[PDB]
Parts: structure tokens; C-alpha cells; sequence
């Protein structure tokens, strides 16, 4: 039963006086019956972390431009203090893995440090395709711990 | 003067520029890349400024406005004198077109060539009797004057290195450009100005260097001969000696910061503002026949350095008798010279003594331009602001209210004759004497000639309405005047479509026949008897009839509304007043009702479709009966007994027989004026309307909840109409082409 | 009988006689007849 009004209205959708036609035919009656009418996501993840992973922003660089660098340094009484891990977030992140900065200048000296690096690079390679800063830092904690073996 | 209102933006420095139009449009450069953009301002609507790209390349150094409005010229420091016209007529959509180019910097004022009409205002020697002697025409000549006797449009522009560029504008539409050196000894022209000498427009192009060099006036004629522009130069008496290089105060005023002929079209008086670091001295000069030679007409005491000089633009007679009665009656406007200082002050100057008439101790003004009635200023402030200061007709002196009445009435009558604009005059009209101004306008319109009243029978209504928007005791009357304008318009566009075949014997136009029958002969209380005693040969092709329905439905709805408002249900004066009670508008509506009956007898489509309650009531006949009763009661003068109990008895039933429609009313807004304050300023923002104080009024086509089509909007009326003539190819062209330029009030269109 | 009561702006509240068809004055809407004399009474309280 709606087909007549349907094709009628569909007929003249283009006309520039269509609004006038709609108003003239209907508004009189309708008034007759009814009366007158820093990426700030990284900020979150940094806020909600575990206390042991005290993370600040790198004094080097200017975090202002699209990606803010990070200089995060492990704490936690149980662990063994190690070298810091310098992070970099691809501001398109999430859906963008935060880079790691590899350097034997950090770990070469000693066995504990080189073992840390082996475990870290392996486990990070395993981490799937969607890394969040929490994933990196958690992986790093597990790496330190597993190197303490 | 208080600030009218001042508006900033939301947030190296280069010289600015501003030019106030004949209508009220300001064009300021506003160097904040939006350093090269021209800003256009509506001046009765700030906060909606159009930013033309202007496509220039260096600082827009000279701006200038056509003597007719409607055209804007902007030259940069690279050479593109570019002519800005009004794209399909709309005040906020400018477009670039024919211009010209010379790679040096046009540093002297671009001038717009002078049409013959100059003006004259016999100020208060005859601010009493009539219009011809108040505002007279002086016999100035044009530049090139024509082939056939009507001036040729064009623009002179002098550039550093002393070139001149005439570039006439042929009615064909293409430019005839030319260039020729001022004097054979080419020299630096840093500050220079152009004005036009009455005798055949032998226009004089003053040109100074920077300091301690003569000011070196020149003479340039224009010579269309040989189908190619030609310009001939002769030197004129040069004027060294700004009179500050001889007082043995040697270098206290090195530079010349300004030189501007005291008024364009008023050569033989030049203002020279020398200056220094924290110092200035201004002097006027006058070329007296003694051999011609310059000599000081006035000079000013040492002053803090001037930042902007603004010249009077209102034509005022400097004759001794006229200035005498101007000093008596204190009609100061014309005798003003706005000097703006670096400290922050603004002084007005006597223009012939260079004393001080007023001050505005209040960041300085780097560009200042007076209005066309000497009642407003426009100060582009250094920080980026914009003020419109009121310059009172009498510089604050409280002289009696009758005298302020006579001042503002003289100015408003000037604006009626020249047709320029009156927003400035509206800035000053107090809420106390709006009714009295309207009364004096009634008088001075009746008295005149019965010939000029036709010239003003459309501007008088606009001025009446714009005045009545003040004075809260009479806001009721503006709606009715803007409705009377629309009624006149419809009557003149429906009595002009008739086109008979017959012309029976005599001189009797069908509209004249309409009126004569309707009024004089058949004051019959019933229609179809008026239809009888008329020739029924009013036949328009059945297309234009159908296109005419959206308008005739107005006259229908308005007759219904007016007759519905007779019982005066509303506590206050309602929005149909003064059309009742003795209007000839009743006669006009009756004429339109008779012609609508005759039309609809041909094509039933083009009739006012009333939603009736009784089915077969012949609604048009009932409305004509009521109109005839009201017009019979209101034709003869005197009777307040028009609402004879029978008539109001019939009228109070009308909601029962029909549905009293809901109309637009077309003030459609309350403009910036009637909102400012008496004294308080009004901070504003560019692009953000003042927070607190859909009908297509010229086609009567309903736009929906949202418009969905672009639409212009009258600046002063409030009107809104659709931009692309959205009717089909078959549409009455006696309307859309009537308002395609200026609307029925007479104000420019603006895009939404 | 079917009087109908429109609510409205700040204070007022309207009272029609709902039987009478709004678009016609001769017709009684569907089944309910009109109430003779209601206008007088509702004016009495006006």
C-alpha cells in the first residue's frame, strides 16, 4: 500500500523545488492536527604500567614531532640492573610495532649482558605483529629474568 | 567618538590600506601567507569577512574603490593593477578580471578616472527649503569625456621611477593601456597622489621624493586619439619648502610620511605631513594666482608622529558664507581631517586652520579611512584590530535637539539623492527622536516636486525602515514598511505583465484601466461584479500564469492575514498594522484580487490554494467581500468607525472558515545597529557572530529544515533568496531579473 | 463525547470539542457526537 507514495516521492528527488512541494501539501494538515512544533595514547599506557618499569622520554630528541622516543630503565628489587632500553613509537601506533634500538655498544662486555641480548632479540622476534609498549617492556622483563636463569 | 564596535581575529610589518565604498563595504589589507589577502567587510555585518585570494605577489600598497561602488582596484609593489568586479552579483564573491601590469611598484594612489558628476552641498546656507539647492551639481568635466559625451572608465597609476599608466576601460570590455614618463628627468617618486582638476580633467599628479626635495607637481591629460591611449605631460609649479626646512630646525623633520590632495576632485590644496623619529608636522598648501605659486594656507605645531591620515570624502562647499553658517549651526562633518598618531590618539583637524577639533585618547592606527558622511572612521589597528569610531555631527557639543535633527536630516537627504548609503547616519540616531526623523522625512518627501518623489518612492521606505529599527517604541513599524515595499513591487510587476491586444481607442493602459475601474467606479461589495465591468482580455501565455502561482499565493495569504488581524487579538501592536486603517494598500490588494480572479478563470492552477474548512465556500469571494468592506470603510478620510461591529464580527470567524497561514515578515533579523549601545563598545570576533543581542522571501519558495541550496541574503533587509534561480527554464523573468542586482530594499547580496 | 485538550506554552491549555472534524465543520468525525453547549461552559470557567 506504500507503493504510491514511494514512487511519487522517488520521482522528484532531484527537483530544486522538491522541498516546497513537500511543505505545501503536508504542513497545513500536519499543523492542523498536531499543534505548532604527546600522542596521549602512549600517555595512557605509560600511566598504567607496573611501577618497576619507570619510563621517561628521551632527553635527546624532540618528542613533539609524530613519534616520541622513550628511555626506560628497569628497576624492581628482584632484578639485576641492566642497561636501559631506548624505545621509539611509530605515532601511527597502535597497529604499529614500536622499534627497538640494537647495539653491541650496550652489550658485548660480559656474559650476563650478551645472554640478555640473545634472549631479548629472540623473544622480541617472536612477538606478534601488534606490539604495544607494554608488550616490549614485559618482554624485556622476561628476558632479564630468563637470563638470570 | 566612542567605538562603534571593534573586531579582532582569532590570531615584519608592511604598510596597510583601506577603502570605504560608496555603499558600506570596507576593503583592508590586513597584514597578519595571508598577508596578501584582500578582506571585504559588510560594515553592517562584521564577523563575516570575505578573504579574496588577490593572487598578488608583493604588498598590496594601493587600494581604491570605484565611484559607483561595484569595482575594486588593488595594486601591489610588483605592478599588477588588478580590477576586482562583483561576480554574479554578490558582495562577498569577488572575481579577478581585466587589469594591467608594469614591473615597477605602483606606489602612488591608483586613481579612478572622474565621471562628470562632481557634487555640491550648500551646507547650512540653505539647509531649509528644498533638494535642488541643498545638493547641487557642479560643472566638472570628465577625463576623455567619451566618444559621445559620457565619461570613459579607467585608472591612472603612477609608479616609482615616475611612470604613469592610464589604461582606459572600453565599453567593449578590453583595456587600452599606455605608459609614458612623467618628466624627462626620471627621479624617485616615493610618496605621491593623484587628483583631478575640474577644467577638462587635466589631472594633476603630485610626486615627492623622501626628504628636502621639492614636491614636484605635474599635469597629465588623456588622449584616446588614434585608437590607442596617449598621455601628455607638462610640469606645474613645484613646491619645495615644507616650511620645516627653513626654521633653522634643520633635520627635526626629514621625511615626508604623507602627501594627499585635500580631496580628490579638489586639486590646488595639498596636505604634507613631514615627520621624523618621534616627531611630525603637517601643513596644507594652496596654489594662488600671484604666475601660480604655492604658499602655506595652514601649519600645525609639533606633533607626535602621524601614523595614518584620512581625508574627508563628503563634498562640502568651502565658500566663506557657507563655512560661516556651518560654524554657527555647528555642522562640522565635512570640515574634518582625521590624523592618527603613533602614541595612540586620534585628532580631527579644521581642514583650513589645522587646529584641533576633537581627540580620542585611548598600539596605533596604521590605516585610517573616513566614511562618506563624515560620521564613521575605520582604524585598522596595529595589533590586528578594527574600530568604527563615531564622529558626531557636532564634535560633542550638546546643542539643541532640533539642531541635531536638522543636521541628520540634511545628511540623510543627501544620501537619498545620491543614493549612497546611510548606515553611518544610523550610527548616530538616538532612540529618542526616531519618530521625529520619520515625521520630518514624511514632510520633506511630500513638499518637494511631485517629480523627484518618484526617484525616492523606493528609498524613502528603506530609510524609514532602517530608522524605525531603532526606538523600541516603533519597532512595530519596520515590518509593515518592508511589506509595503514588497506589495509595491508585486503590484508593479503584475500590472506590467498584462500586454493586451486592443488599446481600444484612448490612452488607457491595462494597469491604469485596472486602477481606474477598481477605485473610481465599482466599489461593489462582491466580486464577479468587478470582473464584469472590465475587459477580460488579460491573457498571458499559460506558462507564465503557472510560474506566477508562488507569488499570487502570497497576495492571497496576505489578504487572509490582514483581514484576520482586524480583531486585534494581540496585546501589543501587531504585525499587520497600518495596512488596516486608511491604507491605499487596500485598494492595491483589491486590484490584485480582481486580477487573480480573472487569471484563475483561465488556468485554475495559478490561484491561491487556501485550506478551507467548508468545502464549497468560494474562499476568494469571501476574502474579497471582507476586503471591499474594509476598503469602503477606509477610503474616505476621517472614520475611526472602520471596525463597525459587523466587520469585526465577520473577521473573527475567519479562523473557522480558513487556516490563517504563518508568514515570513522580512526584517528577518536585527542588524548590528540598534544593538551597539549608547556609549559602551562592542568587542567582536571575525567569523563568530555575537552570541546574543528558510522561506526565500523573493520567490516565496519554502526551503526545508535545512536549505540544501545556496542562497544569498540582503545585508540590510534580512531577506534570503535562492542563488541559482531554481525554477525551471520556464520562470517569470520579470522577478528574478528585477532583484538580480540589488534587492528590493536596495542592498547588496551576500552569500550564505 | 470526546473533548480534546491541547497543552501549550507557558501556562495556557486549550480545550476543543474533539467530535467536530478540524478540516470540516459540517462533519462529525467518526462515532462520537458533539457536546451541545460546551463552548459556553468552558467560557464560563475562562
Amino acid at each position: 500500500l506504500c507503493q504510491p507514495l514511494l514512487d511519487a516521492v522517488l520521482a522528484n528527488i532531484r527537483s530544486p523545488v522538491f522541498n516546497h512541494s513537500l511543505y505545501r501539501t503536508f504542513v497545513p494538515a500536519m499543523t492542523a492536527i498536531h499543534g505548532p512544533p604527546i600522542p596521549s595514547v602512549l600517555q595512557g599506557e605509560v600511566a598504567r604500567l607496573d611501577p618497576k618499569f619507570l619510563v621517561n622520554l628521551d632527553p635527546s630528541h624532540c618528542s613533539n614531532n609524530g613519534t616520541v622516543h622513550l628511555i626506560c630503565k628497569l628497576d624492581d628489587k628482584d632484578l639485576p640492573s641492566v642497561p636501559p632500553l631506548e624505545l621509539s613509537v611509530p605515532a601511527d601506533y597502535p597497529a604499529q610495532s614500536p622499534l627497538w634500538i640494537d647495539r653491541q655498544w650496550q652489550y658485548d662486555a660480559n656474559p650476563f649482558l650478551q645472554s640478555v641480548h640473545r634472549c631479548m632479540t629472540s623473544r622480541l622476534l617472536q612477538l606478534p605483529d601488534k606490539h604495544s609498549v607494554t608488550a616490549l617492556l614485559n618482554t624485556w622483563a622476561q628476558s632479564v629474568h630468563q637470563a638470570c636463569l | 567618538m566612542d567605538l562603534a564596535y571593534v573586531c579582532e581575529w582569532e590570531k615584519p610589518s608592511v604598510p596597510l590600506a583601506c577603502a570605504w565604498s560608496c555603499r558600506n563595504l570596507i576593503a583592508f589589507t590586513m597584514d597578519l601567507d595571508l598577508t596578501r589577502m584582500i578582506h571585504i567587510l559588510d560594515t553592517e555585518h562584521p564577523w563575516d569577512l570575505h578573504s579574496i585570494p588577490s593572487e598578488h605577489h608583493e604588498a598590496i600598497t594601493c587600494l581604491e574603490w570605484d565611484q559607483s561602488g561595484s569595482r575594486l582596484l588593488s595594486a601591489d609593489a610588483d605592478g599588477q593593477i588588478k580590477c576586482w568586479s562583483m561576480a554574479d552579483h554578490l558582495a562577498n564573491s569577488w572575481e579577478s578580471s581585466v587589469g594591467s601590469l608594469v614591473e615597477g611598484d605602483p606606489i602612488v594612489a591608483l586613481s579612478w578616472l572622474h565621471n562628470g558628476v562632481k557634487l555640491a552641498l550648500h551646507v547650512e546656507k540653505s539647509g531649509a527649503s528644498s533638494f535642488g539647492e541643498k545638493f547641487s551639481r557642479v560643472k566638472f568635466s570628465p577625463s576623455l569625456t567619451l566618444f559621445g559625451g559620457k565619461p570613459m572608465e579607467g585608472w591612472i597609476a603612477v609608479t616609482v621611477s615616475g611612470l604613469v599608466t592610464v589604461s582606459l576601460l572600453k565599453p567593449s570590455g578590453q583595456v587600452l593601456t599606455s605608459t609614458e614618463s612623467l618628466c624627462r628627468l626620471r627621479g624617485r617618486v616615493a610618496l605621491a597622489d593623484i587628483a583631478f582638476t575640474g577644467g577638462g580633467n587635466i589631472v594633476v599628479a603630485t610626486a615627492d621624493g623622501s626628504s628636502a626635495s621639492p614636491v614636484q607637481f605635474y599635469k597629465v591629460c588623456v588622449s584616446v586619439v588614434s585608437e590607442k591611449c596617449r598621455i601628455d605631460t607638462e610640469i606645474l609649479p613645484s613646491l619645495f619648502m615644507r616650511c620645516t626646512t627653513d626654521l633653522n630646525r634643520k633635520d627635526k623633520f626629514p621625511a615626508i610620511t604623507h602627501l594627499k590632495f585635500l580631496a580628490r576632485d579638489m586639486s590646488e590644496q595639498v596636505l604634507l605631513c613631514a615627520s621624523s623619529q618621534t616627531s611630525s608636522i603637517v601643513e596644507c598648501w594652496s596654489l594662488r594666482k600671484e604666475i601660480l605659486k604655492w604658499r602655506i594656507l595652514s601649519a600645525t605645531n609639533d606633533l607626535d608622529r602621524v601614523s595614518a591620515v584620512a581625508l574627508p570624502k563628503l563634498p562640502i562647499s568651502l565658500t566663506n558664507t557657507d563655512l560661516k553658517v556651518a560654524s554657527d549651526t555647528q555642522f562640522y562633518p565635512g570640515l574634518g581631517l582625521a590624523l592618527a598618531f603613533h602614541d595612540g590618539s586620534v585628532h580631527i583637524v579644521h581642514r583650513l586652520s589645522l587646529q584641533t577639533m576633537a581627540v580620542f585618547y585611548s598600539v596605533h592606527l596604521k590605516a585610517m579611512q573616513l566614511s562618506w558622511t563624515s560620521l564613521a572612521l575605520v582604524g585598522i589597528d596595529s595589533h590586528g584590530k578594527l574600530s568604527v569610531l563615531r564622529l558626531s555631527p557636532s564634535m560633542g557639543h550638546p546643542l539643541e535637539v532640533g539642531l541635531a535633527l536638522r543636521h541628520l536630516l540634511f545628511l540623510l537627504e543627501y544620501c537619498m539623492v545620491t543614493g549612497y548609503d546611510w548606515w553611518d547616519i544610523l550610527l548616530h540616531v538616538q532612540p529618542s527622536m526616531v519618530q521625529s526623523l520619520v515625521e520630518k522625512l514624511h514632510e520633506e518627501y511630500t513638499r518637494q516636486t511631485a517629480a523627484l518623489q518618484q526617484v525616492l518612492s523606493t528609498r524613502i521606505l528603506a530609510m524609514k525602515a532602517s530608522l524605525c529599527k531603532l526606538s523600541p517604541c516603533t519597532v512595530t513599524r519596520v515590518c509593515d514598511y518592508h511589506t509595503k515595499l514588497f506589495l509595491i513591487a508585486i503590484s508593479s510587476t503584475l500590472k506590467s505583465l498584462l500586454r493586451p491586444h486592443f488599446l481600444n481607442t484612448p490612452d488607457k493602459s491595462p494597469g491604469d484601466r485596472l486602477t481606474e475601474i477598481c477605485t473610481k467606479i465599482t466599489d461593489v461589495d462582491i466580486d464577479k461584479v468587478m470582473i464584469n465591468l472590465k475587459t477580460e482580455e488579460f491573457v498571458l501565455d499559460m506558462n507564465t500564469l503557472q510560474a506566477l502561482q508562488q507569488l499570487l499565493q502570497w497576495v492571497g495569504d496576505f489578504v487572509l492575514y490582514l483581514l484576520a488581524s482586524l480583531p486585534n487579538q494581540g496585546s501589543l501592536l501587531r504585525p499587520g498594522h497600518s495596512f488596516l486603517r486608511d491604507g491605499t494598500s487596500l485598494g492595491m490588494l483589491r486590484e490584485l484580487m480582481v486580477v487573480i480572479r480573472i487569471w484563475g478563470l483561465l488556468k485554475p492552477s495559478c490561484l491561491p490554494v487556501y485550506t478551507a474548512t467548508s468545502d464549497t465556500q468560494d474562499s476568494m469571494s469571501l476574502l474579497f467581500r471582507l476586503l471591499t468592506k474594509l476598503w469602503i470603510c477606509c477610503r474616505d478620510e476621517g472614520p475611526a468607525s472602520e471596525p463597525d461591529e459587523a466587520l469585526v464580527d465577520e473577521c473573527c470567524l475567519l479562523p473557522s472558515q480558513l487556516l490563517i497561514p504563518s508568514l515570513d515578515w522580512l526584517p528577518a533579523s536585527d542588524g548590528l545597529v540598534s544593538r551597539l549601545q549608547p556609549k559602551q563598545p562592542l568587542r567582536l570576533q571575525f567569523g563568530r557572530a555575537p552570541t546574543l543581542p528558510k522561506i526565500d522571501h523573493l520567490r516565496r519558495l519554502h526551503l526545508g529544515a535545512c536549505p540544501t541550496e545556496e542562497c544569498k541574503a540582503c545585508t540590510r533587509c534580512g531577506c534570503v533568496t535562492m542563488l541559482k534561480s531554481p525554477n525551471r527554464t520556464t520562470a517569470v523573468k520579470q522577478w528574478e531579473q528585477r532583484w538580480i542586482k540589488n534587492c528590493l530594499c536596495g542592498g547588496l547580496w551576500w552569500r550564505v | 463525547y470526546c473533548i480534546d485538550i491541547y497543552c501549550r506554552s507557558r501556562g495556557v491549555v486549550a480545550i476543543r470539542d474533539g467530535a467536530y472534524s478540524l478540516f470540516d465543520n459540517s462533519k462529525l468525525v467518526e462515532g462520537f457526537y458533539p457536546a451541545p453547549g460546551l463552548k459556553t461552559f468552558l467560557n464560563m470557567f475562562v
